[PDB]
């Protein structure tokens, strides 16, 4: 019972262990293979088709989603023909609970350092997904 | 604390009937609360 | 020069022979001045770096400019304390290093209005209050208990009588307990030369209560000069600020209930007699609570009798070692 | 708090109460078991309080 107490006291409104399954299910249908990088225009229809429990409730919170896509660092620096799941789901799970970058707006490096020191041994797999 | 002061201001008030029966009550109350009475009962 | 070394040696020998002699009297200060950095002291290296809010104890006689004193600190050695006239002179010296101190400002006005210093530029003026740098206080600090509510009522009387008893017993043979039945809040020093000097004047204050209250002031002084610690069982003072501007400068002890919810039921524990006065018995609690903690000297903020009892015992033991 | 206040009254000498409360503040610290139920209850309390405050 206590091995599963996190799931048994769910209060399912900010759930994260389950919405990732829906994210994978949605991504699989649109993706025939990884092939490294995928297009851009799919992510908008994916957010529209994303589960309303996480990402958008009404028409107004979509603006907040735009506030998460714009007004910060851009993955557009590299080729626009690039995946965004490494930077979209991470951003949404970071901002849904325990948001810290918005109140500061300049202390991104300290948050990145905290993430790196908490992922110290991952064989440097996420460093390429943080971008 | 208040009881301690009541038993302190009663010894200094008698040191200088219905009063002699009250130091007996104070001694009883000091006796029903000691560890000896607790262990005996 | 041989004269300065000779007077240094004589002062050192006087200090050595006066190390084991009774203390004469004590002074109270209101200015943060250091007696070690002043070059006019008879002996250098043996000054006092005392801040404000401090007591000094003078024993022997030196001159009109300096005195031999000691601090109330533990381990504080014998030092030299400036005389009140010397402190007035050094206060005048404090405000002379500035560019200007009188009426002629230096706002690009040089050589136009010389303005020689009149009597307003000296210490002769500003005599509306003119607080002396030194105040006369009892040698040993009297101890006054305040709280948790109005005195003369059952709850406060018991909560103070228990501690009084503890002080009589534990410190028996070295502490004298005196009760101030009359008022004590009318201790003034800058009102008049002698208001009501004689009882035959038939004046308003001659027949008033000011006479006995003023005569009770130096009784505390007489108790203090015997080195025996004394307390004050004043039934009128219920707030530290009521007895803070006077010449007593006493130690104030705060016995307080943690919350008024406990205090109300504690008052209820006495009987129907105290329910009549329960109302007035509560504002006297929160008025004294709203007083800043810094006003009180010590705080007894706990409920256990024995631990709070030790809280005062160790503090007074530290005080006893401080002045010995 | 009481031990920290102890040093405040004694301004005439260097107080040792701070050292006494320091040496007696970490020895008993190793008794904070903080079981899974208590940790989950604390997290739930934090989340509920945040939701109530933010409405």
């Amino acid at each position: 019972i206590m091995d599963n107490f996190e799931y048994l006291t769910r209060d399912s409104s900010i759930l994260g262990p389950h919405h990732l399954d829906e994210f994978i299910r949605v991504w699989a249908e649109y993706d025939p293979a990884a092939c490294g990088r995928i297009s851009y225009n799919d992510m908008f229809e994916m957010l529209k088709h994303m589960s309303p429990p996480l990402g958008l409730g009404k028409k107004c919170p979509a603006r907040v989603a735009y506030k998460r896509l714009v007004r910060m660092n851009m993955p557009i620096s590299n080729e626009d023909m690039t995946v965004h799941f490494t930077s979209t789901l991470m951003a949404l799970i970071r901002t849904a609970l325990e948001i810290k970058l918005a109140p500061a707006g300049t202390k991104q490096h300290q948050c990145d350092a905290e993430l790196r020191k908490e992922i110290s041994v991952v064989w440097a797999n996420l460093p390429q997904k943080t971008l | 604390w208040i009881f301690k002061a009541e038993e302190v201001m009663l010894a200094e008030e008698d040191r200088n009937f219905r009063r002699k029966e009250k130091m007996f009550r104070f001694f009883i109350r000091r006796m029903v609360k000691a560890q000896s009475f607790y262990w005996v009962v | 020069e041989s004269a300065r070394r000779e007077v240094e040696s004589q002062a050192q020998q006087q200090l050595e022979r006066a190390k084991h002699k009774p203390v004469a009297f004590a002074v109270r200060t209101n200015v943060s001045y250091c007696g070690v950095l002043d070059e006019e002291c008879p002996v250098q290296g043996s000054g006092v770096n005392f801040e404000a809010k401090d007591f000094l104890h003078i024993k022997e006689k030196y001159s009109n400019d300096w005195w031999i004193g000691r601090l109330v600190k533990e381990g504080g050695d014998i030092a030299f304390i400036p005389s009140p006239q010397r402190l007035e002179s050094i206060r005048l010296k404090q405000e002379q290093k500035a560019r200007r101190s009188g009426n002629p400002s230096s706002l690009s006005d040089i050589g136009n209005r010389r303005s020689p210093p009149p009597s307003l530029a000296k210490q002769k003026q500003k005599q509306a209050e003119h607080v002396p740098p030194y105040d006369v206080v009892p040698s040993m600090r009297p101890v006054v208990l305040v709280g948790p509510s109005l005195k003369g009522y059952e709850v406060t009387d018991m909560m103070q009588k228990a501690l009084f008893d503890f002080l009589k017993h534990r410190f028996d043979g070295r502490i004298s307990i005196t009760r101030v039945t009359a008022d004590l809040s009318l201790a003034k020093r800058s009102v008049l030369n002698n208001p009501g000097k004689r009882t035959i004047i038939e004046r308003s204050s001659a027949r008033s209560s000011i006479a006995e209250v003023q005569s009770e002031i130096e009784r505390i002084f007489e108790l203090a000069k015997s080195l025996q610690l004394v307390v004050l069982d004043a039934d009128t003072i219920n707030h530290p600020a009521q007895l803070a501007k006077t010449s007593l400068a006493p130690i104030i002890v705060f016995v307080k209930v943690s919350s008024p919810k406990v205090l109300q039921r504690l008052i209820r524990s006495r009987g129907k007699s105290q329910m009549k006065h329960l109302t007035v018995q509560m504002m006297a609690y929160d008025k004294l609570v709203q007083c800043p903690p810094e006003s009180f000297d010590v705080i007894l903020d706990e409920n256990q009798l024995e631990d709070a009892c030790e809280h005062l015992a160790e503090y007074l033991e530290v005080y006893w070692r401080a002045t010995h | 708090k009481l031990a920290l206040q102890k040093a405040k009254e004694v301004a005439e000498v260097s107080p040792m109460s701070a050292a006494n409360i320091s040496i007696a503040a970490r020895q008993q610290n190793s008794a904070k078991a903080r079981s899974v139920w208590e940790q989950r209850a604390s997290q739930l309390r934090l989340q509920n309080l945040r939701a109530s405050c933010e409405a």
